[PDB]
C-alpha cells in the first residue's frame, strides 16, 4: 500500500543522500594525498598506509546508508 | 501606466509619437550644430569646443575598432551616437507630461521597438556593407574557418548580433521611463529625481555602448 | 491640448538645473583645456 | 481606446530608418565633413 | 612632496632623483605606481621600466630582479640595466640580430636556456632603443 | 498505515543527511593529515594518532544518526 | 495518529539536520590540527589539548540535536 | 491534533536547522586555533582562554534553537 | 485551530533559521581573532575588547530570532 | 483564521531570513578588523571607530527584519 | 480575505530576502576597508568617505525591502 | 480574489530576489575599492569615480526590481 | 481568472531572476576595474573605457527579464 | 485557459533562469580583462577584441532564452 | 490541454537550466584566456584559436538544450 | 493524457539539468588550458590535443541526456 | 498509466542529475593537467595516460546513469 | 500500482543522486594527481598505483547507488 511505496523512496534517498558527503571527501583525500607523493616518494608507504586507512572511514559513512537502504526493501519489518 | 500608442494611418498604420518625438531629436540636432559651422574660426571660439570634442571623441571609438579606415565610418557612428544620446537626454530633461497628446506619452523616440529594431538594423547593413566590400562577394565572414562544424554555431550568431543588440537599448530606455512613470504616481518629483539622476547617467551610456558596439561589428567585417 | 499640472516638470525642474549648472562646470574645465591645448 | 500592444512592426521601421539616413546625410555634409 | 626612487645595479646605482610615475614591467606584466602606494614586494621581469617625472618622461630597460616598496620609495634590485637614451637606437638591433639567429641554431637544454634568456635581454632592449 | 509510511520516510533521510555532514569533513581532516605527512614523515605516528581520534569524532556523528534510523525501523514504538 | 506520523518524521529531520553542521566543522578543526603538528611537531601536547576539548563543543551540537530525535520517539509527551 | 503536530515538527526543525549555522563556525574557530599554537606555542593561554570564550558565544546559538525546541514539547502553552 | 499550528511551525523556523547566519559569523570572526593572538600576543588585550563587542553584535541578530519565537508562543497576542 | 495564520509564519521568515546575512555579514567584517589589530596594534581606535560603525549599519538590516515581525504580529492591521 | 493572507506572507519575503544579499555585501566591503585603516593608517579620512558611502548605497537596496514590505501592510491599496 | 493574491506575492518576490543580486556585487566591488585607497591613496579621486560609476548600475538593477514591485500594488492593469 | 494570476506572479520571477547574474557580475567586474586602477592609475581612462562597455553587457541580461516582465504584465497577449 | 497560464509561468522561468549563467560569468570574463588591461596597459585594444568577441557568447546564451520567453508568449503554437 | 500545458512549461526549463552551466562556463574560460593576453600578447593568435574554439564547445551545450526547447514548441509530437 | 504530459517535462530536464554538469566543468578545462598557453606558447599544439580531446569527453556527458531527452519525445516506447 | 509516467520522470532524473558530478568532476581534472603539460611538456605522456584513464572512471559514473535510464523506458519490467 | 511507481522513481534519485559526490571527487583527485606528474614524473608508478586504488573508492560509491537502483528494477520485492 503505502508503506510499501514509502520505504522504497526512502531506499532511493538513503543511498542517494549517502554517496554525495564520501565523494567530495574521498577526492580531497586522494587528491593531496598524490600530491604528497609528488612532493616526497619516499614516504609512499607512509602515505598510501594512512589513505586507505581514511578511506575506509569514508567508506563507512556510505555503507551505513546501504545499511538501511538495504533494510527497507528486503529485512522490512513494517511489510 | 501606458504602454499603448495611437497610429497614424497612410495605408498602413505607423506610430505618432515615434515620429514626432524624433522629429524634435532631428531640429536639435540638425538646428544647433549648424548654427556653429556659419563662421568657422582657426581657435575653436566659445561653442565650437563642445561640437569638436564630440567629433574627436567618435574618431576615437571609430579609429580603436574599427582600425586605419575609420574615416569613411565617422558620420555614420557619429550618427548613431548622437541619435540616441540626445534621444534618451530629451526623455528625461524636456518636460513633456505638460503636453498632453489625446491618446499616448511623449517621452523618447526609441520607447517602442521601431525605432530600435531598426536603429539595429541599419547597423546591421552596415557590417554586411562593409563585409561585401572590403572582402569577397562569394565567402565573408560567416565562412566556417576554425573547424567545418561550427556552421550552426555561426549562423544563429547572425540573428543575434542585431537582436541582443536592440533589446539592450530598447529595455533599458522604456524601464527608465516606467520607473518615472510610476514613482510620479506615488510621490512628488521632490523624491524620485535621484532615481532620474541614476537613470540620465545610464541614458546617455547605452547610447555610448550602442556606438561602441556597433563599430565593432565593422572591424570583425572587416578581417 | 497643454495639460497643466505641478507634478511632473517640477522634479525636472532640480535635476535639470543641477545637470545644467555641472554640466557647465565640467565643460568649462574639459573645454577651456583642450582650447589651451590647442593654443599651446 | 485599447490596451498597450507593443512588438509592434508597423511601418515605423522603414519611416526611421528614413529619417535616421537622412539625419546622417544632413549632419555629414553640416559637421563631418565641414 | 613624492615617492623617491632608486635602482641600483650589481656595481652601480643608477637613479637616485624623485619621480611621481613609474610603469614597472614585472612577472604578472604590468603595474603602475603612484605615491602613497601601499608597501608591497613584487619580482621584475627582463623588460623596459618607464618613468614619468615632472614634464619629460623617460623608459630604463632593467634586466630583471626584485622591486620592493615602502613609504614612498621604490627600491629594485636588478643584475643589469640600461638607460633607453643611452643605448644607441639601431646598435641593439643588430644585437638582436645576433640573438635571433643563435636561437635558431639553439640545440640542448643549455643553449634553449641560455639563447631564450638573453633573447628576452636583447628583445627588451632594443624596445627601449625606440621608446 | 501513515506512520508506518511516515516512520520509513525519515529512516532514509536520517541516515542519509547524516552521512553528508562528516563525508566533506572526514576529507578535509585526512586530506591535510598525508599531506602533512609529506612535508615531514617523521611525526607518521603523531599524525595518525590524531587523526583516527578526530576521525572517530566525525564518525561518531554518522552513528548517532544509524542509531535513530535503526530505531525508525526496528525498535519503533509506534508501530 | 497525525501526531505520531509528525514525531517520527521530525526526529530524522533534528538528528540528519544536526549531524551536517558539526561534519563539516569537525573537518576543518581537525585537518588543521595535523597540519599544525606537521608545521611543529613539539607541540601536539599544546594541540591534542586544544583540538578535543575544541572538538567536545562540535560534538554537543549534534547531541542537542539527539536529545530532541530521542525525545519524539521515545520520551513523547504528545502520544 | 494539527496543533500538537505542527509543534512536533517544528520542534526539529529548531534544533536541527541551529546545529548547521555554528557547526561551520566552531570548526573555523577552533580550526585557526590550533594552527595559531603551531605558529607561537608559548601563546597558549592567550589562545584557550580567547577560543573557550567565543566557542560559548557559538554554543548559545544553538542552545537558543534548544530551549525552543524543549518548549515545544514541554512547555507547550498551545496543547 | 490553524492560528496555534502556524504560530508554532514559525517559532522554529525563527529560532532555527536565526543561528545560520550568525554561526558561520561568530566563527570567522572568532577563528581569525585567535590567529590574530598567535601573529602578536602583547595585542590581545586590543583583541578581546574589540572581539567580544563584535560577537555581541552577532549574538544580537539570533536574540531578534528568538525574542520573535518566544513572543510567538508566550506572549501570542493572536491566540 | 487564515489571515493570522498567514501573517504568523512571515513573522518567522521575516526574522528569521533577515538573521542570515548580517550573521555571516558581521563576521568577515570583524574577522578583518581583529586580524588588522594584530598588524598594527597602534591603529586600534581608528578600527573600532570604523567597525563600531561598520557593525551598526549591519544591525540595521536585521533590525529591519524585526520592524516588519513587530509588526506583523503587535501592530497588525489585518487582524 | 485571502488577498490579506498572501499580503501578509509577501511582507516577510519582502524583508525576508531583503537583508540577505547586502548584509553579505556590507561585509566584505566593510572588512577590507578596516584592513585598509590597519594598513595605512594616515588614510583613514579616505576610506571612512568611501566606506559610509558604499555602505548607504548597500543599505539602500534592504530600504527597498523595508519599503515595500511596509506598503503591504499599511498604505495596502488592496484591502 | 486570486489576482491580487498573486500580484502582492510576487511584489515580495521581485523586491526581494532583486537585491540578492547588488548586495553580493556591492560587496566585492566596494571592498576592493577601498583596499585599492589603502594601496594608493593618492588616487582616492581615481577610485571614488569609478567606484560610484559603478555602484550607480548595481543600484540600478535592484530599482528594476522596485518599480515593478509598485507596478504590481499600485500601477496594477489586472485589477 | 488563472491567466492574469499566472501572468502576474512571473513578472515577479523573470525580474527577480534575472537580476541575480549582473549584480554578482557587475561586482566582480567593478571589483578588479578598481582594483586595477590602484595599480596603475595612469590607466584609468584605459580602464573606464572598458568598465563601462563591461557593465552594459550585464545590464543587458537583467534588462531581458525586464523586457519579459513588462511584456506580461502591459503587453500581455493572454489576457 | 490553463495553457496561456502555463506559457506565461515558464517565459518568467526561461528568461530568469537564462539571466544567470551569464551574469555571473560576465563578470569574470570581463573583471579579469580589465585586471589584464591594467598590468599591460599597452595591450588595451588586445584585449578589447577578445573580450568583446567573447562576451559576445555569453550573450548568445541568455538570448536564446529570450527568444524562447517570447515564442512562449507571441508566436505561442498552443493557444 | 495537460499535454500542451506540460510541454510549454518544459521548453522554458530547458533553454533556462542550459545557460546556468556554459553561462559560468565561458566566463571562466575566456577570464583567464584574457588575462593569460596579459601575460604575453605574441602568442594572442595562439590564445583567440583556443579560446574560440573551446567556447564553441559550451556554446554546443545550450544548443543542446534549445534544439529540445524549439522540438517542445513547434515539432511537438504530442499535440 | 498523463503520460505525454510527463515524458515531456522530463524532457526537459533529462537535457536541461545535464548542461549545467559540464559547462562548468569545460570552463575550468579550457580557462587553464588557455592560460598554459600564455605560460609556455611552445607546447601549443599539445596543449589543444589534449583540451579537445578531453572536451570530447565533457561533451559526451551532454550528449547522453540529449538522447534521453529525444527519446522522450520522438522515440518514445509508452505512446 | 501511473507507472509509465512515474518511470519516465525518472529517466530523465537520472540523467539529468547523473551529467552534474561527472561534468564538474572532469573538467577540473583535465584543468590542471592540460596547465600541468604547460610546466613540464616532456611528461606528457605520463599525463596523458592518467588523464585519459580518469577521464574514463567519471565517464563509467554517467554511463550509470543511462543505463538506469534506457532500463527505465525499454526493458522495464513493470509496463 | 502506486509501489511500482514510486519505486521507479527512487531507482532514479538513487543512481542519479549517487553520481554527484563521486563525480566531483575524482575530479579533485585525479586533478591534483597528474599535476603532481608534472612536477616529478619520475614518481608515475607511485601516483597511478596510488590513484586508481583511490578511484576504486570513488567507483564503490557511486556503485552501491546502482546496486540499489537496480534492486528497484530487477529484484524488486514488492510487486
Amino acid at each position: 500500500p503505502l508503506i510499501a511505496a514509502a520505504s522504497v523512496i526512502a531506499a532511493g534517498l538513503a543511498v542517494g543522500l549517502a554517496s554525495i558527503g564520501p565523494g567530495v571527501g574521498q577526492g580531497t583525500a586522494a587528491g593531496q594525498a598524490v600530491e604528497g607523493i609528488a612532493r616526497q616518494p619516499e614516504a609512499e608507504g607512509k602515505i598510501r598506509g594512512t589513505l586507505l586507512l581514511s578511506l575506509a572511514f569514508m567508506e563507512a559513512l556510505t555503507i551505513y546508508g546501504l545499511v538501511v537502504a538495504l533494510a527497507l526493501l528486503f529485512a522490512n519489518p513494517f511489510v | 501606466v501606458g504602454q499603448h500608442f495611437y497610429w497614424q494611418i497612410g495605408g498602413f498604420q505607423i506610430h505618432g509619437q515615434v515620429l514626432i518625438t524624433s522629429w524634435v531629436v532631428i531640429a536639435i540636432l540638425l538646428g544647433s550644430a549648424a548654427i556653429a559651422v556659419r563662421s568657422p574660426q582657426t581657435i575653436p571660439t566659445g561653442g565650437q569646443n563642445f561640437f569638436e570634442y564630440v567629433l574627436e571623441f567618435i574618431r576615437d571609438v571609430s579609429k580603436t575598432q574599427i582600425g586605419e579606415e575609420y574615416r569613411p565610418w565617422v558620420p555614420f557612428i557619429g550618427t548613431m551616437f548622437l541619435f540616441i544620446f540626445v534621444s534618451n537626454w530629451s526623455g528625461a530633461l524636456l518636460p513633456w507630461k505638460i503636453i498632453q497628446l489625446p491618446h499616448g506619452e511623449l517621452a523618447a523616440p526609441t520607447n517602442d521597438i521601431n525605432t530600435t529594431v531598426a536603429l539595429a538594423l541599419l547597423t546591421s547593413v552596415a557590417y554586411f556593407y562593409a563585409g561585401l566590400t572590403k572582402k569577397g562577394l562569394g565567402y565573408f565572414g560567416k565562412y566556417i574557418q576554425p573547424t567545418p562544424i561550427l556552421l550552426p554555431i555561426n549562423i544563429l550568431e547572425d540573428f543575434t548580433k542585431p537582436l541582443s543588440l536592440s533589446f539592450r537599448l530598447f529595455g533599458n530606455i522604456l524601464a527608465d521611463e516606467l520607473v518615472v512613470v510610476v514613482l510620479v504616481s506615488l510621490v512628488p518629483l521632490v523624491v524620485p529625481i535621484p532615481v532620474m539622476f541614476l537613470g540620465l547617467f545610464t541614458s546617455g551610456i547605452q547610447a555610448l555602448i550602442f556606438a561602441t558596439l556597433a563599430a565593432a561589428y565593422i572591424g570583425e567585417s572587416l578581417e | 491640448n497643454t495639460d497643466i499640472l505641478a507634478t511632473n516638470l517640477i522634479n525636472l525642474s532640480v535635476v535639470l538645473g543641477v545637470l545644467i549648472f555641472f554640466g557647465k562646470g565640467v565643460l568649462s574645465d574639459l573645454l577651456d583645456n583642450r582650447k589651451q591645448r590647442i593654443l599651446n | 481606446i485599447e490596451k498597450a500592444s507593443l512588438f509592434d512592426f508597423n511601418l515605423t521601421l522603414p519611416i526611421i530608418m528614413a529619417e535616421f539616413l537622412f539625419l546622417m546625410f544632413a549632419l555629414d555634409k553640416i559637421y563631418y565633413t565641414p | 612632496m613624492t615617492l623617491n626612487l632608486c635602482v641600483l645595479t650589481p656595481n652601480r646605482s643608477i637613479w637616485n632623483s624623485e619621480v611621481k610615475e613609474i610603469i614597472l614591467s614585472t612577472n604578472s606584466g604590468q603595474i603602475g605606481v603612484l605615491p602613497n602606494h601601499a608597501p608591497t614586494a613584487t619580482a621584475v621581469d627582463i623588460g623596459i621600466l618607464r618613468i614619468r617625472l615632472n614634464d619629460q618622461w623617460l623608459t630604463l630597460a632593467l634586466m630583471g630582479g626584485f622591486a620592493r616598496i615602502g613609504n614612498n620609495e621604490i627600491t629594485i634590485l636588478v643584475n643589469d640595466a640600461e638607460r633607453g637614451s643611452d643605448i644607441d637606437p639601431q646598435e641593439a638591433q643588430q644585437t638582436l640580430e645576433i640573438a635571433e639567429a643563435n636561437l635558431r641554431k639553439a640545440e640542448g637544454k643549455r643553449q634553449k636556456i641560455e639563447a631564450n634568456l638573453a633573447l628576452r635581454r636583447a628583445r627588451t632592449r632594443v624596445e627601449a632603443s625606440n621608446t
